[PDB]
């Protein structure tokens, strides 16, 4: 759910959404890393974890609209940056 | 022997001055045991002086020195173990236990302040290693020494 | 702990060892002077950590590794799609 | 098991001339032939080939024919003229992956264990390499059945040879974008490679043609990889990605400044070498 | 380079031009104390018997060397004023006597000041050298001179240091020599070809 | 040659930088210390 | 005096107009002070009571301080000039250097390899 | 104040207390600007 903006959650939030206490969530997430469904790092003092890689899931015909839209401007990024190469690098090789 | 005695008394060349005692012992081989067994002292003390402590055990592990065992070569092996493990009281028990043959020669008396500085800073940099911002009180505790001399001495390290 | 813990205090670890913080420092001393576990401990805030260089190189280097795996990854799906179109829309 | 393949211009033309000598059929014919070669160090090689006679009718498009007498006699002749050369697989002319090429490979798998196919081009246009090779792989899964012998494209490239480079480079004599300074990188990959990423960008857009209108398989095995793409979007320009970048650009332009600094001194010294050639020639000759 | 040519002081001879060998010794120590750092000073000039026995007859120079090595900062300015005074009245050093002690002061300030981070300004008047306003205007013109890497606080009476990298300082002289040689080949480039 | 059509009319640089910083400051800085012995 | 940060001395020159009236010009000189420190009131001014920055310019407590304090920020508060200072958003761009600089690298390579 | 308008110095003046604090802005090495001082001179020496 969390975007690539942060995708960094806290043990207070784990204790909120899983309603399991503070001294069990570390064993839970280390078990998750030991299984390897998730790949991330553990900070203890700021009570946050930098979860990076998730186990991939399935989705319906609605999320392909969002992946379509994220594909969409990613096309014209390549168009827009490549047009500088074609325009400016034209006189080097015809 | 005395080609290495005076060169050790000026501390200029422990390599060749080491080699003079080596040649002295090779001349003392199997014909003069009291000069040979004291000729082990001036080479292995020159090697701990050279701060290569393992080769003491390599030499006395050799069969030429397995013949000439004794109290004083063990009194060199314990010093080699002390500078091997790099701690001060490890050496202080070595002077204390074997004081009758360690603290015996008039030049051997004047080799232990500089070795005390080398081992002082050696165990010092042994213990300073693992950490970050720290206290001087805990390092005075772990060294088991004062705070003024450790503060000034570490200031001599950073200076 | 060195694998998964970026940074931990000098009470949580000692609670995970069920012994003193002093004995904990003796345990973390002889392994980093063995340098078989690299760690940079603290004894004023107790904020100890694992595997912390500065890395002027591996940020952009492993970034370029993600570039290579990325271009291989988009290289993977591309020839996979076409046969899937050919098992429905060939003839 | 197979790393990559090596394709020669001799076999590359050797499909095309046969396509011309069957070019009078006009209507429809794929050029199926026997691919010959070796593989060493798990690196596939293709050096020679020929083409088996082959016809196929559109109604009941599962009726194919390979003259195995034409296989055995001509391969016996090629073994006789070259015992080093042997079978390596097969090929077909490959516009768009014909359907009988699911069991052509099964028809002649008894010759080569990795009986590889090669898809070529007869109408040459792309912005890449129009050379293709799959591999036969069967893997029963939890979303189908048993017989799952699908084809998987092993990566491909045109390999060269010291024998063939002389005659091939004689056969150009036309245009050759050598003098590699920076321009060869700038054009073969900084212009060309971005348009290489254009088509791989566009291919999943062509798959995205199933939102409510396309074919029946929805997701299953397409979205873990794309989910790993958008998972694998790189780091933004805020955290430390800026700082090491200005660090190492800040180191690279130093060396650029050194080289550009010395180059002008070189040309200056040459200009001194030219004015000595001027001033002691105008008076001497007159 | 001058101490580097003055490296030996052993093969050097009872000269015609420095008829005192010991004047040559004073010269090589006066150039060495700027020319080399502590490791070098803490092995070369401190353990040399051939360099030790000739300053053995020197009361002030042996003091002036050991006031710096032995952290005797207050008398170091006194003997510094002596040697700087004679250097002012000396041939071949009178071209650069002001250049000498302006490096000596910032050298000792670097020595003491690059030990601690939170040492205050009022500490240095009694243990280092008298004059709080002198240390004020003296460090102020050196931070203002772009050296002596620290950053002084004023109205809470504390001196703070930092540590810079070897990047921008090493960058600085590169752009200096680059602009200098650019001026050189630009000027010559207009000299030749009319 | 060297005509100038006329319409109108080391040894030094490191020394000159010594003048650049210490232009006019503490010239005879010899007795000010002995004058700060009693004030400081 | 308008060049440097001389401000109160300018009001002393408003205490010394010796030649003639100069009133039509010193009133535009009023206005050019009004927008000036109406503009540079926005600096790193951590908190100021309703005395100092109040009486530096002209106005003690008319609603002209509401005209500036509500024209701009520095909101009327509990004897308080509110120092709002973000200065955070606009840095950390590699992309504009990765556009302009990617232009400039090609501008290097033009006059590096291609004869002109 | 006009040194902040001119931008000669950055940090704040404690106008209430009286002191002028200044931050320690270091590491200009990780900036675009030494590449700018380069880029002024790269094309220059290419031109000469």
């Amino acid at each position: 759910t969390r975007p690539a903006n942060h995708r960094q959650l806290t043990f207070e939030e784990i204790a909120k959404s899983a309603k399991i206490t503070v001294n069990e969530v570390e064993l839970l997430v280390m078990k998750a890393l030991s299984v390897g469904l998730v790949k991330g790092s553990i900070d203890e003092v700021d009570k946050r974890v930098h979860m990076t890689w998730v186990q991939p899931r399935v989705l319906d015909l609605q999320q392909i609209k969002g992946m379509k839209d994220r594909l969409e401007f990613w096309c014209t990024d390549v168009k827009s940056m490549e047009m500088l190469v074609e325009h400016q690098a034209h006189d080097i090789l015809t | 022997m005395q080609s290495g005695i005076i060169h050790a008394a000026e501390e200029k060349d422990w390599k060749t001055a080491y080699s003079y005692f080596y040649e002295a012992f090779e001349g003392y081989d199997s014909i003069d045991s009291p000069k040979a067994i004291t000729s082990l002292k001036y080479m292995l003390l020159c090697k701990i002086m050279l701060n290569t402590p393992e080769d003491v055990q390599a030499l006395v592990s050799g069969k030429l020195a397995l013949r000439y065992a004794g109290r004083q070569t063990e009194a060199l092996k314990c010093v080699a173990q002390a500078s091997k493990n790099r701690s001060l009281a490890d050496f202080e028990k070595a002077l204390t236990d074997y004081r009758a043959e360690l603290r015996d020669d008039p030049i051997i008396s004047t080799h232990l302040a500089k070795l005390y500085d080398n081992l002082l800073e050696q165990n010092l940099i042994r213990v300073i290693e693992p950490f970050s911002r720290v206290q001087i009180e805990h390092i005075s505790s772990l060294i088991k020494l004062s705070k003024a001399d450790v503060e000034r001495k570490l200031s001599q390290m950073i200076l | 702990m060195a694998k998964y813990y970026t940074r931990i205090t000098m009470k949580r670890m000692a609670q995970l060892l069920d012994l003193s913080v002093d004995e904990s420092e003796a345990f973390l001393s002889n392994l980093v002077v063995n340098k078989t576990i690299f760690a940079k401990v603290d004894r004023l805030a107790g904020i100890i950590n694992f595997q912390r260089p500065k890395d002027p190189n591996n940020l952009l280097n492993d970034w370029s590794q993600k570039l290579n795996s990325l271009m291989s990854l988009v290289n993977k799906t591309t020839h996979l799609i076409a046969k899937e179109e050919m098992i429905h829309n060939l003839q | 098991a197979v790393q990559k393949v090596v394709v020669h211009p001799l076999v590359l033309l050797s499909v095309v001339d046969h396509f011309n000598r069957i070019g009078k059929v006009g209507n429809q014919k794929r050029v199926v032939g026997v691919l010959l070669g070796s593989w060493q160090k798990k690196v596939l090689d293709v050096s020679n080939s020929f083409a088996v006679p082959f016809d196929e009718d559109d109604k009941d498009d599962s009726v194919w024919f390979l003259d195995h007498d034409y296989l055995e006699n001509m391969y016996g002749m090629f073994k006789k003229v070259n015992a080093r050369e042997r079978i390596v697989g097969w090929y077909h002319t490959g516009p768009k992956l014909h359907k009988n090429d699911i069991a052509i490979n099964e028809l002649m798998k008894r010759y080569c264990p990795n009986s590889v196919l090669v898809i070529i081009d007869v109408k040459p246009k792309d912005l890449g390499l129009p050379t293709e090779a799959y591999i036969s792989v069967e893997e029963v899964h939890d979303d189908g059945t048993p017989t799952s012998k699908t084809f998987e494209h092993v990566t491909s490239e045109i390999g060269a040879e010291e024998a063939e480079e002389v005659g091939v480079e004689h056969l150009l004599r036309d245009i050759k974008d050598t003098t590699v300074g920076t321009l060869s990188q700038r054009i073969t990959n900084q212009v060309h490679g971005l348009k290489g990423l254009n088509s791989k960008l566009l291919d999943i857009r062509s798959y995205l043609e199933k939102v409510a209108t396309g074919k029946l398989p929805i997701n299953h095995q397409i979205i873990y990889q794309l989910q790993d793409v958008f998972n694998l979007l790189p780091d933004v320009s805020l955290q430390e990605f800026v700082k090491a970048f200005y660090l190492k650009t800040n180191d690279q332009m130093v060396v650029v400044y050194l080289a550009s600094l010395i180059r002008s001194v070189v040309a200056l010294h040459n200009l001194i070498n030219n004015k000595i050639a001027n001033r002691d020639a105008e008076k001497k000759e007159g | 380079q001058a101490a580097e040519l003055f490296l030996d002081t052993v093969s050097t001879f009872t000269s015609y031009e420095l008829m005192d060998y010991k004047t040559f010794v004073t010269y090589t120590v006066y150039v060495s104390m700027i020319a080399l750092e502590r490791p070098d000073l803490r092995e070369k000039v401190i353990k040399g018997a051939e360099i030790l026995e000739v300053l053995h007859s020197l009361p002030a120079v042996r003091q002036y060397l050991f006031s710096l090595y032995e952290c005797r900062y207050s008398v170091f300015f006194q003997s510094l004023a002596v040697v700087e005074q004679e250097m002012k009245k000396d041939w071949l050093f009178a071209p650069h006597y002001r250049y000498y002690v302006r490096e000596m002061r910032i050298h000792a300030y670097s020595q003491l000041l690059e030990s601690y981070r939170s040492l205050t300004l009022g500490y240095m008047a009694e243990a280092f050298g008298v004059g709080v306003e002198f240390i004020d205007q003296e460090l102020s013109r050196f931070i203002a001179a772009g050296r002596l890497h620290c950053k002084i606080d004023k109205v809470n009476e504390i001196v703070e240091t930092n540590r810079p990298d070897s990047k921008n300082w090493q960058y600085q002289e590169t752009i200096k020599k680059g602009d200098l040689l650019l001026n050189r080949v630009q000027k010559l480039s207009r000299v030749i070809n009319m | 040659m060297s005509e100038k059509k006329q319409p109108v009319d080391e040894d030094n640089w490191d020394d000159d930088n010594v003048e650049d910083d210490f232009s006019n400051q503490l010239r005879a800085e010899l007795e000010k210390h002995g004058y700060k012995m009693e004030t400081s | 005096y308008l060049m440097e940060g001389s401000y109160n001395k300018v009001f002393l020159a408003k205490g010394n107009i010796p030649a003639e009236s100069y009133t039509f010009f010193i009133d535009i000189l009023l206005d050019t002070i009004r927008d000036e420190i109406a503009g540079c009131i926005e600096k790193a001014y951590e908190k100021i009571l309703f005395t100092e920055a109040t009486r530096i310019l002209f106005f003690n407590t008319p609603k002209k301080m509401t005209d500036y304090a509500k024209k701009r920020g520095w909101v009327l508060g509990p004897n308080n000039y509110y120092s709002f200072a973000s200065q955070q958003q606009k840095p950390e761009d590699t992309t504009i250097p990765s556009t302009e600089l990617a232009k400039q690298v090609i501008e290097y390579a033009r006059q590096l390899e291609m004869i002109v | 104040a006009k040194a902040i308008r001119d931008g000669v110095i950055e940090a704040s003046i404690n106008h209430e207390k009286g002191y002028v604090q200044s931050k320690e802005m270091i590491d200009i090495y990780s900036t675009r600007e030494p590449q700018l001082a380069f880029h002024q001179r790269i094309s220059f020496c290419l031109d000469i």
